[PDB]
């Protein structure tokens, strides 16, 4: 009934009743052949149930895996598991005009005179009449308006689910489906998933912003866990994705640890000028951020200590001379 | 590094088909930027036409008489759809340059 107030993705959510024929009867009204197109979430839920049953009520509920034996479409699971990997839930200085420059215009009502309108019982006959009016349905505009006047790195301050231990289940079941099968297409599905994880950025203030960063960090850790497998599959695409993530995070914070861990360059010591932009963006907001970020930004100094294959780094570290302002003097 | 614009980069894989990727083997030796292109991608593809003179009044409005010069993408799309299919890469890049950057559309 909520569809009228607010429909193809509901079939994958309604197919969970077989884990029966009600979903097929409801889908037969429009098309009974669209079950393969919306089978991505069904396969993701089946993989999650199998992971929960391999290592509880989920172990007993995952016994309905025989329902997926209708077809033998195994090749279609290459671009799948994207939603399963992205799901981690079900598993300030505007008062500097102290001088008379602000005396000509209005002033900030921060003194006790701003709340000097407590005695308002005279207009109660008009306040109560407006309270029962349609204004109660729009009163949330006043409560959803005080979410401003704050540009601090709130992300630097923010146990979501248990998907880390249940991530290699499909790999152990399908002979490294996350690493070997993903390397068959030259990490094309991996790049598509990395792009789709970032394309879902709609409300990063306090909603999906707390889960998208965690999903990106988990994906980066899973991609960096392999030493030879990831370097044999793809490295330039991974470096480009990491640089894009760093540039997107620098536009605002706690996700710098993932970039620092990916920048260790144990087997990736064959970098190029593609890291100059990241080294510049890390040094730009180094001394301007807080002490926690300034201490976490020691990745630039750790990478500067590389004595081999650092000719391009020494040539393009000319922008690092700005560290002598807030010295950070040792790096300069 | 753009936001919500990486979806058009997937069209490069279709535009890099064997119809015009014969020079990729020769360009991947001397240049260095081909390392990221071969990992992202690597048969052929073709299309047809409908009309030729279907851009009488729409060709003289590339920049637009009024404001909002971003309407030039509509003229490029119209000059790319109803035209000759000789340029396979320019024909395959029509779906990507529809919502791409204005600089890329002009180029």
């Amino acid at each position: 009934v909520s569809e009228t107030f607010g429909m193809a993705s509901h079939l994958d959510y309604l197919v969970l009743e077989w884990l029966f024929i009600l979903l097929n009867y409801t889908n037969i009204e429009d098309f009974y052949r669209s079950c393969y197109k919306v089978l991505i979430p069904h396969l993701v839920i089946r993989s999650h149930f199998d992971e929960v049953k391999s290592i509880q009520e989920d172990w007993k509920s995952l016994l309905t895996d025989c329902f997926p034996k209708i077809l033998v479409n195994i090749l279609p699971y290459f671009a799948y598991e994207g939603t399963r990997d992205s799901g981690m839930a079900q598993q300030h200085l505007f008062i500097s005009n102290l001088p008379e420059i602000v005396v000509e215009l209005l002033m900030t009502l921060h003194e006790p005179a701003n709340s000097s309108a407590s005695q308002s019982t005279d207009l109660c006959d008009f306040s109560g009449d407006l309270d029962p009016a349609p204004n109660p349905p729009h009163f949330p505009s006043h409560v959803i308006k005080a979410t401003f006047a704050y540009i601090s790195n709130c992300h630097k301050t923010k146990l979501s689910k248990s998907p880390d231990s249940y991530q290699k289940i499909l790999l152990a079941i399908c002979e490294q489906a996350a690493e070997t099968n993903n390397v068959y297409k030259k990490h094309r599905i991996l790049k598509i998933y990395h792009l789709f994880v970032s394309l879902l950025l709609k409300d990063i203030k306090s909603g999906l912003g707390g889960a998208w960063a965690f999903v990106l960090r988990d994906v980066i850790y899973t991609l960096i866990h392999y030493i030879n497998q990831r370097p044999s599959c793809i490295m330039d695409v991974s470096l480009r994705s990491f640089s894009l993530c760093c540039d997107l995070l620098s536009q605002v914070a706690l996700e710098n640890h993932l970039h620092v861990i990916v920048g260790t360059l144990i087997p990736l010591v064959y970098e190029q000028v593609e890291v100059q932009k990241q080294v510049l963006d890390l040094l730009k907001y180094l001394v301007i951020d807080n002490k926690d970020n300034e201490n976490l930004y020691i990745t630039i100094k750790l990478l500067d200590p590389f004595p081999d294959h650092v000719v391009f780094k020494d040539l393009r570290i000319t922008q690092q001379k700005i560290k002598y302002s807030r010295g950070l003097e040792e790096i300069n | 590094v753009r936001s919500a614009a990486v979806t058009c980069l997937k069209n490069i894989l279709a535009t890099k088909t064997g119809h015009s990727f014969w020079e990729i083997y020769k360009m991947t030796t001397d240049p260095m930027l081909a390392y990221l292109q071969p990992f992202r991608t690597s048969p052929l593809s073709e299309n047809h036409d409908i009309w030729i003179k279907t851009l009488t009044c729409a060709f003289l409005d590339s920049g637009g008489t009024k404001c909002e010069i971003l309407q030039l993408l509509k003229p490029m799309c119209e000059v790319k759809t109803d035209f000759c299919q000789t340029v396979l890469p320019y024909l395959i890049h029509d779906i990507l340059l529809q919502d791409t950057n204005e600089s890329w559309r002009n180029l």
